[PDB]
């Protein structure tokens, strides 16, 4: 069920890009 | 450390969505799940704090007002799509705190059941591959 999967991946991509900066930052 | 890591995330998951929905918790954690909680716990609320409009928009597109079954059953499978699509850890953190959402906002309290299979399936499916999850969280701050 793929109505909003861009939608949707793009929030979750920028959410996971950020927490991914904070753990490199650790 | 545990006897199965990826059953440690689940156990941890569905306690967590469980606290956070203020319901009476059924199964305890062991020491080594009670950990990772922790983590889990400080993670997902930062994430709640910095991108609660991002996840109130996704609960939009979602219908998550709706509970029936059949909606219930459509949010399922709209979030196992987009894990399998981006199935970082950082990902996982971000769906537990998704979750965590839409249990607060549609009122679950234990009773919908086709809810609680959803809390089920997307914390098996966040469970697989849980070394990775495991590590990112221990060196998030180790
Ligand atoms: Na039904």
């Amino acid at each position: 069920e793929e109505q909003w999967a861009r939608e949707i991946g793009a929030q979750l991509r920028r959410m996971a890009d950020d927490l991914n900066a904070q753990y490199e930052r650790r | 450390n545990s006897c199965n890591f990826n059953n440690s995330i689940k156990n941890v998951i569905v306690f967590y969505i469980n606290e956070k929905a203020l319901i009476e918790e059924k199964k305890m954690l062991s020491c080594y799940e009670n950990k990772l909680l922790n983590l889990i716990k400080e993670d997902c609320e930062n994430i709640m704090l910095k991108y609660k409009p991002n996840l109130s928009y996704i609960c939009s597109l979602l219908k998550v007002d709706d509970t029936s079954e059949e909606n219930i059953k459509h949010i399922k499978d709209q979030i196992i799509e987009s894990l399998e699509n981006d199935n970082r850890p950082s990902v996982k953190l971000a769906i537990i705190s998704l979750i965590s959402m839409i249990v607060e906002m549609n009122g679950y309290k234990g009773k919908n059941i086709p809810m609680s299979f959803l809390i089920e399936d997307i914390a098996l499916k966040i469970s697989e591959n849980s070394e990775d999850l495991i590590n990112f969280i221990n060196i998030k701050n180790k």
